RNA sequence: UGGUAUGUUC
RNA sequence: AUACUUACCUUAAGAUAUCAGAGGAGAGUCCUACUGAUCAAACAUGCGCUUCCAAUAGUAGAAGGACGUUAAGCAUUUAUCAUUGAACUAUAAUUGUUCAUUGAAGUCAUUGAUGCAAACUCCUUGGUCACACACACAUACGGCGCGGAAGGCGUG
């Protein structure tokens, strides 16, 4: 494998060879190539002691095409703003109507 | 103009058919549908000089105690190759192909 | 043409998209899944015994068999075997339903609980659990259940309920055991248990 | 032109006409002229015989068979005389007439 | 790019991953990378990279060898192989996950065997089996 | 994108005339390659400049008009 | 008569199986009622790897099966 | 056909200057509403000119590098105009269908009896009277609760969840429709 | 065989307990990369001339 | 552009060349006739086992069961 | 592999018992490379702890 | 094996007989029929497969042969790769048995129809 | 028209079925949708190679002319198609 | 001149 | 259950056994509770017909199996390749021998697989039936009881 390196800590901060490998070795932690220097500035100290709309919810249309299914939510909330628009509308006239009605009798 | 309207107007023939596995069989004819799929019985075929294929074919239809004997078999139409009818049959009557002749009367 | 066998509903011409759509809508699964419940019902009950062969017995086996004891033969009243069948039915079927769902609920606390046993992150049949959600397109069937629905996602590490004593957990279940049975309990427990 | 557009119970006049003046003048010739024909099979039955009928599926009547295949072992020929046949077009490799 | 090489040069899972090597005793850390691996990789098929599959199998080989008593581990990715298509690699795996709590483990050996049900196609060799599974 | 049925995939392989390497049966049988010219319903490729290689020296062949029941595989080289 | 349900195979990667062991493995772009397969970035997998052109149609005689490689 | 031959046979007889009466041009530049519409309740029979796919791939070449054609894309602009304001005159008459239907004579009979009744305790009791009308006009309104759809001029629903509202937008007639309405939109946008 | 994708209950499910796996065993037939007639069929120009 | 059918019904009366499946049979000759089921009658054809001859055949009738492909020389 | 334990005996002692334990147990059918992989399995073991 | 299969009978006579199948193959299946078609598409059930290993083909060629049986319950096997059927072993219940049984079906189902109309009424 | 075998074929969808292939190859799985021409789909799917080796596709998709055989489940042995008599409720005009 | 399935109100 | 909205669809045809003759309908076609012959189906019916139907005057046995045991029975056969390092037989992509680093998949099974052979146990089936524990036969066997299961032939 490229850009990875298996380094274990059991086996540096123990100062033994074979502490790093570049193949899957059974027990080794694989990390970056390009920070093993921030693994070996990680463990300076132990060494150290060492050494001294609400539509679509995706609940819903989960058994559906998934295909036209970016239209589809667009539709579906396209269809709430009207339904909403036409409630609002409603309400409106229904408190102006009356409202004249009210005035007039 | 179907040739096994031929094979319908042999009902109890007493004839061999050669298989493509490569099986003889030798018994008297009882039906045959449009499609070719032959009934036969008081059968016994054999597996000539081999085929491996063939010979457990042959052993594992009950009735083999390399002559098997068995009672009843019928046989598609893909695995007929041959069929030899019997000698004394008659073929200039059996094939008056009396549809092809009101086929013919009709045009 | 297309008939249904189970529902016995005629069609139009065979549509494949009308006919996969008939063995989707709920009235073909209620009258499918009863006709299966029934056939599987009627061959477990069908009892079909042996016809008898009852042959003119040796004579010392007469003289042996009629001379050691007679024994005593016990019968019920038709409500008495009527009630008795009833409950074996019912605990047959109780039974076949059944399963020990003790694995479940005693490794609850463990870190690869929600890899394993919360049968939606599985990954073998995970696909086929997320596939088919009975989308419920009802909303009555939506609006109905106002509990919760706890989905446990599969990022769940450690570091959360590190102290599985602290958060509290539920004494397990006991042994249960057999009503017919339940008479010769020892009364007596060995240690003082309180509440 | 489409087969299924044709017409209805027109389609055997419009066969007989292939078998006069197609693929099938060699079958046609056979059957008439009483000459015998080789037919290679697909497993090495080679049958010198005559023709006594013609089907659409290249179903052949088949009288005064002589039969010969091969054995490749060493190389043997064996031959068989058979009086009546009734041959599967599935089996026909090729025909050949001879003059 | 690919999703592996996006996994590479993301800023994420360098901190992770060093997190997890800084201290290799923190299942925590461990849960949360492999969890972070899987996520990357939110298609779980064939289809996908093998050079980030080599990955995973290592994370998870580094996993269940420094951490060998994870009963549930070993099912998971066992189950992740069976799932890229191989079942040998799989019976490795439980064979290991089995090892490692020396044929002792009730967990390992009905998943185990939940397991065989389906892909042993042998009768008198499930019946061996289940009988040692019985005498363990 | 969208879908390509077969007939079209090979109307538009017919139309950009691209080299052709046309796979048949199995051991016996031998690749071909050419250019496409001519097909049908029953898919009985007529293929020109035609060089067959057998399964692992190249003769020419001319033009052919290749049936149905033997065709495998068709790629573009 | 009837379309085969291919449409769940879109646009995922499919691995044709051819005869008994040509496992081709491409991107399906589309079928027809005979299932003929069209695919697009054709792969032969050997048990060794070849490439197989852009764009390729493979004759559904014989075709067995098909492997879908990617998740639906 | 019963045999799948035939089929083949007639894809390949129906797929093998270019400015003809025959060649249906609102197939021709793409999306036809005599082809959007086969099979579905609200079919307009069948296309009097003919669909080709030959024609259509030589088409698609020519826009790809070569040019294009606006005649063709006026006479679909045309077509397209013409089933817009057809569907618009029949969204129209539901909307009246659907005025008349909240206006019928019993129920304003109705509304205007249980407001002849409507009229600190005089404002609490005419809050309640108005709960009470407004109960009541809910219970006449739930008796149908057909709303209009905005794009295609069907009906819909309120109280219904967004799964059975997603299986309405997924059909041949929206998806035919709402295609229809994107390349009139386009070709608006192209003129002005 | 625990979870199912399946519409039916597990009421049925528990009907629906398949048969257990097939016990696998060698094949007998020759494989299909194998499976053909016979090749080298000689030409009928033997048989025309003697 | 062109089809098999005007192909193969100007393909008459040229010396042609039919291969079959068996990598042994070749038989080329005049081409006389061909139907709609693509079966073909030949004039003075010729044997050819794996590129050699063995004698010239006459008037034949090869059938579509068996062929791979016919060409032009 | 099954491990073995004998313990404070003489020559004699060892020679029969040793004898009485291979004249009943039977073996058969070992795998051909098991040397080596009982030297990787006990080298891992060993480096584990 | 003395069953003295019918003489004058046909698939729809030889119905849930345990029939011996034979395939290409030779993958000899027994079972007793309850359906077929027109492609001879035969639904078999308490089905067992039955083959000969190929060392013991060696045996077989010119006594007791080992065959390898397998239990495949009911299924459903195509008529593509089969060449031929026999019958094997005669069914539980006989001929008369089966009329009565006919009889109390058709009686059944008039009852039925019956139960639809008053129900449609 | 299209016959008992294929609507028996068509009644076990989403059912563990094992089929066997032409070549050998046996493959056992839940059966996504069956069609008239025997096209199957199946999921969750156990393949044994006719070399002997086992392995698991997700989504496999066999063409029904290379199937050997499929096995349904025990409970569809008692099914209404396999009733001689079973009369029909009037067809529609 | 119709069928199948689904969602609301009585 | 009524009332309404939505999603999909709205149909390959022709015919019901064959042959001969007579009559009718404006060479060809149709009809005859028209006539003779063949064939098919159903219901009855008989052929000294063909095959089978398990002791009880014992503690058995016939057919089909065990996806049962002894049985890890006895006799055989296999359990990955490549580069390099320290020697090396050596025409190979160092094949062969001992040890290892690395690289791609990597059936489980070696208590495995094949062949051979005996014993024990258990499952499904029956007329487990009516008289008697008896001296017949070269035209080899009085098939001349009440039935049942499968089949052949013949008649209405």
């Amino acid at each position: 494998m490229r850009d990875i390196v298996f380094v274990s800590p059991q086996l540096y901060l123990s100062s033994q060879e074979g502490w790093k490998s570049d193949s899957a070795k059974s027990g080794f932690i694989p990390i970056l190539k390009n920070d093993l220097q921030r693994f070996q500035d990680s463990l300076k100290h132990i060494v150290d002691a060492r050494n001294s709309s609400t539509q679509y919810k995706v609940d819903t249309n989960t058994l559906s095409d998934l295909p036209s299914d970016a239209l589809d939510q667009l539709c579906k909330d396209i269809i709430e703003f009207r339904t909403k628009v036409v409630s609002i509308e409603k309400e409106k006239k229904m408190k102006s109507t009356y409202e004249e009605s009210r005035r007039q009798r | 103009m179907k040739l096994v309207n031929f094979l319908k107007k042999l009902r109890n023939e007493q004839v061999t058919i050669e298989l493509k596995n490569g099986t003889t069989v030798w018994g008297t004819l009882q039906s045959v549908s449009p499609q070719m799929n032959a009934i036969l019985t008081d059968v016994k075929l054999t597996l000539p000089q081999s085929n491996g294929i063939a010979m457990a074919s042959l052993y594992l239809t009950g009735g083999q105690q390399n002559i098997a004997s068995l009672q009843y078999i019928n046989i598609r139409g893909n695995t007929i190759r041959q069929i030899i009818l019997p000698d004394s049959l008659n073929l200039d009557s059996l094939l008056v192909d009396q549809k092809q002749l009101n086929s013919l009367r009709r045009s | 043409r297309y008939y249904c066998e189970y529902c016995h509903s005629y069609l139009t011409h065979d549509t494949l998209s009308v006919r996969k759509s008939h063995l989707v809508g709920k009235n073909h699964l209620r009258i499918t899944a009863d006709y299966y419940r029934n056939k599987a019902r009627d061959i477990i009950n069908k009892h079909n015994h042996k016809r008898r062969h009852i042959g003119k017995r040796g004579r010392k086996e007469r003289e042996n068999s009629s001379q050691n004891e007679t024994l005593k033969v016990t019968c019920l009243s038709n409500k008495e075997k009527r009630h008795i069948m009833h409950v074996k039915k019912m605990n047959q079927k109780e039974l076949a339903q059944t399963s020990i769902d003790t694995l479940k609920l005693l490794y609850d606390g463990s870190p690869g609980y929600s890899k394993v046993f919360v049968d939606a992150n599985r990954f073998d049949i995970g696909d086929l659990v997320k596939a088919s959600k009975l989308p419920q397109r009802a909303n009555e069937k939506s609006a109905h259940h106002s509990f919760k629905q706890t989905s446990r996602s599969r990022d769940e590490t450690c570091e959360s309920n590190p102290f599985p004593r602290l958060n509290n957990p539920k004494k397990l279940e006991p042994p249960k055991i057999l009503s017919q049975w339940s008479n010769t309990i020892p009364k007596t427990s060995i240690f003082y248990s309180v509440d | 032109r489409p087969k299924h557009e044709l017409s209805r119970a027109e389609l055997e006049e419009l066969e007989e006409f292939e078998f006069k003046h197609g693929p099938m003048s060699l079958i046609n010739d056979a059957m008439v002229t009483r000459t015998p024909v080789i037919i290679s099979l697909r497993n090495n039955h080679k049958i010198i015989a005559r023709v006594k009928a013609f089907d659409r599926h290249c179903n052949m009547v088949l009288e005064n068979v002589k039969e010969l295949w091969t054995e490749k072992k060493n190389v043997i020929n064996r031959e068989r005389f058979i009086s009546k046949l009734f041959l599967r077009g599935d089996s026909v490799i090729v025909v050949l007439k001879t003059p | 790019m690919d999703k592996y090489t996006a996994l590479i040069h993301d800023e994420n899972f360098s901190t992770l991953t060093l997190n997890v090597s800084r201290y290799p005793k923190s299942l925590a850390y461990w849960e949360k990378l492999l969890n972070y691996i899987v996520k990357a990789s939110a298609p779980i098929c064939k289809s996908t990279e093998p050079q980030l599959l080599k990955l995973i199998r290592c994370t998870y080989s580094s996993m269940l060898n420094e951490f060998p008593y994870l009963e549930n581990y070993y099912i998971d990715f066992a189950l992740l192989e069976y799932k890229l298509g191989n079942v040998s690699m799989s019976h490795k795996i439980f064979q290991r996950g089995l090892q490692a709590f020396n044929q002792r483990s009730l967990l390992l050996w009905t998943s185990y065997l939940k397991f065989c049900n389906n892909v042993i196609s042998h009768q008198k060799q499930l019946f061996k089996k289940y009988e040692t599974a019985e005498e363990y | 994108k969208a879908m390509v049925p077969p007939i079209n995939c090979i109307f538009n392989f017919l139309q950009q005339q691209t080299p052709v390497t046309i796979w048949l049966f199995e051991q016996i049988g031998i690749r071909i390659k050419g250019k496409i010219v001519g097909f049908d319903e029953f898919m009985n490729v007529v293929i020109d400049e035609a060089v067959e290689i057998p399964v692992n020296k190249g003769t020419p062949l001319g033009k052919i008009l290749l049936k149905g029941d033997n065709i495998t595989l068709i790629t573009s080289a | 008569v009837s379309t085969p349900e291919l449409k769940k195979y879109m646009d995922k990667k499919i691995l044709l199986n051819i005869n008994g062991s040509r496992k081709v493995a491409g991107i399906l772009r589309g079928y027809d009622i005979f299932l003929n397969v069209v695919l697009d970035d054709a792969m032969e997998i050997n048990g060794n790897n070849h490439q197989l052109g852009l764009q390729t149609v493979i004759r559904g005689n014989s075709i067995i099966s098909l492997e879908a490689l990617d998740a639906i | 056909m019963s045999t799948p031959a035939a089929e083949q046979r007639k894809l390949v007889e129906q797929l093998m200057g270019l400015h003809d009466p025959k060649i249906c041009k609102s197939y021709l530049v793409g999306e036809c509403p005599y082809d959007l519409f086969q099979g579905t309740k609200q079919s307009l029979g069948k296309c009097p000119q003919m669909h080709l796919t030959k024609h259509k791939i030589q088409y698609e070449r020519e826009v790809k590098q070569g040019k294009t054609f606006p005649e063709f894309e006026r006479e679909y602009l045309a077509i397209l105009s013409r089933f817009v304001n057809e569907c618009n005159g029949q969204i129209s008459v539901a909307l009246q269908n659907l005025k008349h239907t909240a206006e019928e004579r019993m129920k304003i009979q109705q509304v205007t009896e249980e407001l002849d009744v409507l009229d600190l305790i005089s404002k609490r009791k005419e809050v309640a009277k108005r709960v009470r009308n407004i109960t009541e006009n809910v219970g006449q309104s739930a008796q149908q609760k057909l709303q209009v759809c905005e794009v295609c001029g069907a009906y819909l629903s309120r109280l219904d969840t967004d799964r059975r509202l997603a299986d309405h937008f997924l059909g041949k007639i929206h998806l035919g429709y709402v295609k229809m309405r994107e390349d009139y939109d386009r070709l608006m946008k192209n003129n002005r | 065989m625990n979870y199912n994708l399946s519409k039916y209950p597990d009421d049925v499910s528990r009907l629906f307990k398949p048969r257990p796996p097939l016990s696998y065993k060698r094949p007998t037939d020759y494989p299909y990369a194998k499976r053909q007639t016979n090749p080298n069929i000689t030409g009928v120009a033997n048989l025309l001339s003697t | 552009p062109v089809n098999p059918k005007p192909f193969l019904k100007g393909l008459v009366n040229h010396r042609v060349g039919v291969k079959l499946k068996f990598n042994s049979t070749e038989y080329r000759g005049t081409l006389v006739s061909t139907d709609n089921y693509f079966n073909l009658q030949l004039n003075e054809a010729e044997e050819f086992v794996a590129g050699v001859s063995h004698g010239t055949l006459g008037e034949i009738f090869i059938r579509c069961n068996n062929v791979l492909y016919i060409r032009e020389l | 592999f099954q491990q073995f334990q004998v313990k404070a005996c003489h020559v004699s002692k060892f020679m029969n018992e040793l004898s009485n334990f291979f004249s009943q147990v039977e073996f058969g059918k070992c795998e051909a490379n098991v040397i080596n992989y009982f030297k990787r399995e006990y080298n891992r073991t060993y480096s584990q702890i | 094996s003395k069953i003295q299969v019918a003489h004058s009978s046909r698939l729809a006579n030889l119905i849930d007989y345990k029939l011996r199948v034979l395939t290409q193959d030779g993958r000899v299946y027994i079972g007793q029929l309850m359906a077929f078609d027109k492609h001879m598409n035969l639904v078999l059930n308490e089905c067992i497969e039955e083959r000969v290993p190929k060392t013991q083909l060696d045996k077989l060629r010119p006594l007791n042969i080992k065959v390898e049986k397998r239990v495949l319950g009911l299924t459903i096997l195509r008529g593509e790769q089969i060449l031929s059927t026999v019958v094997e072993d005669k069914p539980l219940l006989s001929k008369k048995e089966r009329l009565v049984r006919d009889k109390k079906e058709k009686k059944q189902a008039q009852k039925q129809t019956k139960l639809r109309k008053e129900k449609e009424k | 028209m299209n016959g008992i075998p294929v609507k028996l074929l068509n009644e076990a969808q989403g059912h563990i079925v094992s089929l066997e292939l032409t070549t050998g190859a046996t493959y056992r799985g839940k059966l996504v949708e069956s069609e008239d021409s025997m096209n199957v789909q199946l999921r969750d799917v156990i393949a044994t190679e006719p070399q002997g080796a086992v392995t698991h596709m997700d989504q496999i998709f066999v063409r029904g002319s290379q199937i050997k055989f499929i096995v349904v489940p025990d409970l569809l042995k008692n099914a209404p198609l396999f009733k001689k008599n079973s009369s029909r409720p009037m067809p529609p005009i």
